[PDB]
């Protein structure tokens, strides 16, 4: 699963 | 004589995989006679060639200005490797060694707490929403707000404090104008730390 | 449950003797059902009896926020005064009890450098000045910008960095109109931390 | 002698 910031990605596990 | 500065990259660079962390080392009140400054850079005392230079600009008293810029690899800094940035420049007695690194020590999570507007605030044009962030080590944060998925830049954050149990906290003010609070519109402070799973958390907050 | 944050006042506030400098005890998520929370204060292990105590306000999850703000001289903190917030609420096992005061150490006074618009910054219809602050001790500092004894707000300082001798460092950049630097304006960061003679500094530049 | 910032006390000596 990953994380996302405005559209962005942050960090992936 | 020459000063140099060694900046460690911006805390939301190394936190986010898409963005490209950098470590910046700066000389100032380089003379016009003795302009030419050379780098070294190395990783855990290991040397490294992959460094741009920048060119000079004019300071104040014929003086220049002269930059290097390191590009770090994520994981590189978040496993604590030490960047060492070397100054060589023909009027110094010896080179100047700067050093930078993570903190060291075990990585706390923060928690992070909402405060929806005050009675009195509600009477304003602008109300400030605010968000309370404490627990967390090291101090390396970034906060930022968003609604709707897009950036609301009308914030202040304090710097982390130093808490008397080692970790640090701080808060953070988003002011907006009332009607977009009125209308119900969510608010969300996004906090991004190490220690968070996936580095990324959200509160968010609205009208009751 | 209830949850407690003791932020220590603005360091502009410690360092300003026109300004009163405050601590603030903040008590989070105190339920609607046990809602009293008790403030005692103590000023070096010795209670005090001035604090203000805010009116509650509501929160996310019939919850409630309460405050309690404490005057404190100037000299008090300075001098390394320790300040304790105790909080009581029926919810509560035991009171929680929090404390700050200024770090200790011997104080060291901020060098400050400032970098004009490089040749690049000065095609833009905007432009950046920088201003380059190291060697403080405590970290508590306060960096504002002005321009003819009125105040420049479109300005970020960036926290206090760690250095690797004890030490802290930091940058602001302040933006402005090419044409406001192009007539001749100058810009000045002022620097306000407790190692400076009356507290105070101020760097300037201008278009050369 | 006193220091000033924009035109608010700061401190003497």
């Amino acid at each position: 699963d990953c994380a996302w910031h405005l559209g962005e990605l942050v960090w992936c596990t | 004589g020459p000063s140099v500065f060694l900046f460690p990259p911006k805390p939301k660079d190394t936190l986010m995989i898409s963005r490209t962390p950098e470590v910046t080392c700066v000389v100032v009140d380089v003379s016009h006679e003795d302009p030419e400054v050379k780098f070294n850079w190395y990783v855990d005392g290991v040397e490294v060639h992959n460094a741009k230079t920048k060119p000079r600009e004019e300071q104040y008293n014929s003086t220049y200005r002269v930059v290097s810029v390191l590009t770090v690899l994520h994981q590189d800094w978040l496993n604590g490797k030490e960047y060492k940035c070397k100054v060589s420049n023909k009027a110094l007695p010896a080179p100047i060694e700067k050093t930078i690194s993570k903190a060291k020590g075990q990585p706390r999570e923060p928690q992070v707490y909402t405060l929806p507007p005050s009675r009195e605030e509600m009477t304003k044009n602008q109300v400030s929403l605010t968000c309370l962030v404490k627990g967390f080590y090291p101090s390396d944060i970034a906060v930022e707000w968003e609604s709707n998925g897009q950036p609301e830049n009308n914030y202040d954050t304090t710097p982390p404090v130093l808490d008397s149990d080692g970790s640090f906290f701080l808060y953070s003010d988003l002011t907006v104008d009332k009607s977009r609070w009125q209308q119900g519109n969510v608010f969300s402070c996004s906090v991004m730390h190490e220690a968070l799973h996936n580095h990324y958390t959200q509160k968010s907050l609205s009208l009751s």
